[PDB]
């Protein structure tokens, strides 16, 4: 199917607790394959896969050397952001970016990203025309006056069409026992009285990889998206993901109810229903 | 400023079976700002060794964190998970359920 | 692997 490939960073400021502490990880689809803390013992880039612990001596040195530079061009920039937004030195203040590509079945580009975010609010991000910036307010536009003079959305797009491309399709090969196995849900309801008068039906999905997946409860064949309770997707710990969907249902109507479960590891949607 | 509350689920890496080893899970997420307190509990005594994922975030930017430690369900044992974030005026304990 | 360049001054 399809993939990414996702770099994600993280700066948080702590006047009076040091230097802003800088984390960034590293994504093949829902893999995390690198990672960098600046709070660790020595910090350096360490692998977190398999198939990345191969890349030599040379590949580790230039990715520490590129997430200590961002570390401190991170901290640089907290201390601007400041004076765009006229805050004082005293509080905590977050600088998120994420980049990266998205690329078909044959390994074609189909989208690049390079966005940024402060204090939890977007703040500049390139247009998906990989040449063009979208400024979420007058702060941000004084950055994109700066990048648009620096020219660096020709310098991403060259990036993000050309080394991120190339580079993931490498990582897929290397990685491909896992990368490109899709693990299907395992699937089941339970049933959970609540009083006498309704019992809830939980559709269950365990194991399942990459985390994008579908789980809805029809009654009669009508979609119950209004009435069904859908917790967060999350992770097992072990690379897969797990879901559920619960809806409550009046006490002996339980057969008029089905789950409906869509993953790419699956060739044909499920239904299932209670099984008493 | 803007803040967002951790959305909290504790539940098991494998399908609960009293006396079978295991992993417990606390999968904290949607939260800002990133600062965030999470402890293990078995019968309302920290677990000591719990360790977690590194810090990433969503689409919406809100961050997320995954804690989890070994653990041997039984019958009489009670778990949950203690978190602290500034969108709390207190920490919040969710129990574990193994149901859910 | 990542963008040599992506520390960038804002």
């Amino acid at each position: 199917g399809s993939h990414s490939m996702r770099y994600f960073h993280t700066s948080v400021s702590r006047p009076g607790r040091g230097e802003p502490r800088f984390i960034t990880v590293g994504y093949v689809d829902d893999t995390l394959f690198v990672r960098f803390d600046s709070d660790a013992a020595s910090p350096r880039e360490e692998p977190r896969a398999p198939w990345i612990e191969q890349e030599g001596p040379e590949y580790w040195d230039r990715e520490t050397q590129i997430c200590k530079a961002k570390a401190q061009t991170d901290r640089e920039d907290l201390r601007t952001l400041l004076r765009y937004y006229n805050q004082s030195e005293a509080g905590s203040h977050t600088l998120q970016n994420m980049y990266g590509c998205d690329v078909g079945p044959d390994g074609r580009l189909l989208r690049g990203y390079h966005q940024d975010a402060y204090d939890g609010k977007d703040y500049i991000a390139l247009n998906e025309d990989l040449s063009s910036w979208t400024a979420a307010d007058t702060a941000a536009q004084i950055t994109q006056r700066k990048w648009e003079a620096a020219r660096v959305a020709e310098q991403l797009r060259a990036y993000l069409e050309g080394e991120c491309v190339e580079w993931l399709r490498r990582y897929l090969e290397n990685g491909k026992e896992t990368l490109q196995r899709a693990d299907p849900p395992k699937t089941h309801v339970t049933h959970h009285p609540i009083s006498d008068h309704e019992a809830t039906l939980r559709c269950w999905a365990l194991g399942f990889y990459p985390a994008e997946i579908t789980l809805t409860w029809q009654r009669d064949g009508e979609d119950q998206t209004q009435d069904t309770e859908l917790v967060e997707t999350r992770p097992a710990g072990d690379r897969t993901f797990q879901k559920w969907a619960a809806v409550v249902v009046p006490s002996g109507e339980e057969q008029r109810y089905t789950c409906h479960v869509q993953h790419e590891g699956l060739p044909k949607p499920l239904t299932l229903r209670w099984e008493p | 400023m803007i803040q967002r509350t951790p959305k909290i689920q504790v539940y098991s890496r494998h399908p609960a079976e009293n006396g079978k080893s295991n992993f417990l899970n606390c999968y904290v997420s949607g939260f800002h700002p990133s600062d965030i307190e999470v402890d293990l509990l078995k019968n309302g005594e920290r677990i000591e060794k719990v360790e977690h994922s590194d810090l990433s975030f969503s689409k919406d930017w809100s961050f997320y964190l995954l804690y989890y430690t070994e653990f041997t369900p039984t019958e009489k044992d009670e778990y949950a998970c203690r978190v602290n974030h500034v969108t709390l005026s207190q920490p919040k304990i969710v129990k574990w359920d193994r149901d859910m | 692997r990542r963008f040599s360049r992506s520390p960038i001054r804002r």
